[PDB]
């Protein structure tokens, strides 16, 4: 990318976090489920104080809606602000048993500039490794029916969720021109490996949709 | 309604908490607690795990 490398030989010295999550959601539809096409999308950033600490808590929560199901993801740092740029879910309408997609990112650093985490001795990178939390939940919209690891929380509903797997990883922006690099943690549920593969070739057969956040 | 697929593995100082609650339901595979912090995000924790009960107390008190 010419945006990218510029950027990474320019800045060879810092860090600068970058989160990827890759997930297939299983999905099973109430009796009373009715088609549609909907999409609905959402990134918001919130600040929080707290009591005894002198660092903010930093969250970015990405949510989607489809398929009737309800998707949130929630990166939540002490004085860490890592903050999404873009959730995209793939997703069928019908009532049959499907998958729904869903890709959430971070900005990446080129574009817009977070946080050097290797300033003052690494202490970014330090409070990402202690801090950081990952909470990802699923539900089931207002449908009726009949009655180096990442330290995630993975909470579903399970009467539209018949399985989850994925992928999830917050790394060095630039690790690709690094050897190595203190910031490189990874998350898995299920077969992450296979969502990650999946989930790039899901647009022959799926509705589309995506939010993308302004650059700048 | 909801359960407890994959749990937070570390301590999060019980001052990031705010409110928790138990999950006890036969549809669910696991036992699990739910902790709710200020973000009013829900956070998934083992029981089976004594920082947990230990936050389990502090906010009784
Ligand atoms: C998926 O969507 C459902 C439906 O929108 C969400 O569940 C619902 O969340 C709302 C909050 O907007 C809950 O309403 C609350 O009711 C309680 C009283 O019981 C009250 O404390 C609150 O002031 C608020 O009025 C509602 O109970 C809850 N459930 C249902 C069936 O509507 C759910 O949060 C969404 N899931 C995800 C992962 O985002
Ligand atoms: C999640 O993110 C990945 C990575 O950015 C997305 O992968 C991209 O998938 C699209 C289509 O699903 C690929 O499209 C390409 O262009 C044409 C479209 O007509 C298609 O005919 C080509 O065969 C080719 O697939 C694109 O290459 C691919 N990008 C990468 C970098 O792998 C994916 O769409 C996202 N998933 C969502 C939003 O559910």
């Amino acid at each position: 990318s010419e945006e990218k490398a510029n950027f990474c030989s320019t800045h060879n010295d810092e860090v600068y976090a970058r989160f990827r999550l890759q997930m297939r959601v299983g999905v099973r539809h109430s009796p009373l489920y009715t088609p549609s096409n909907m999409c609905m999308l959402d990134i918001e950033d919130s600040v929080e104080d707290i009591e005894e600490s002198t660092e903010k808590e930093y969250a970015s929560t990405a949510t989607g809606e489809a398929a009737g199901v309800n998707v949130s993801v929630a990166l939540v740092g002490e004085g860490v602000s890592i903050p999404f740029s873009y959730i995209g879910l793939g997703f069928n309408p019908s009532l049959e048993d499907s998958y729904l997609y869903v890709n959430v990112s971070s900005r990446a650093p080129w574009v817009k500039q977070t946080s050097d985490l290797s300033a003052n001795g690494g202490w970014g990178i330090k409070q990402v490794l202690e801090k950081e939390l990952l909470a990802i939940q699923i539900g089931c919209d207002n449908q009726k029916f009949p009655e180096a690891d990442i330290d995630f929380s993975l909470l579903v509903d399970p009467r539209c969720v018949t399985s989850v797997d994925l992928h999830v990883e917050l790394r060095d922006a630039c690790i690709d021109y690094k050897q190595e690099s203190p910031l490189s943690l990874k998350g898995k549920y299920g077969d992450g490996e296979l969502v990650k593969k999946e989930i790039k070739d899901v647009g022959k057969n799926h509705n589309m949709c995506s939010l993308n956040l302004n650059p700048g | 309604v909801t359960c407890c697929y994959n749990f937070t593995n570390r301590k999060i100082s019980v001052q990031r908490l705010a409110s928790y609650r138990r999950i006890t339901s036969s549809k669910c595979p696991k036992e699990a607690v739910i902790f709710k912090t200020i973000v009013a995000k829900e956070i998934c924790a083992d029981p089976k795990q004594k920082w947990v009960q230990d936050s389990m107390d502090h906010l009784d008190k």
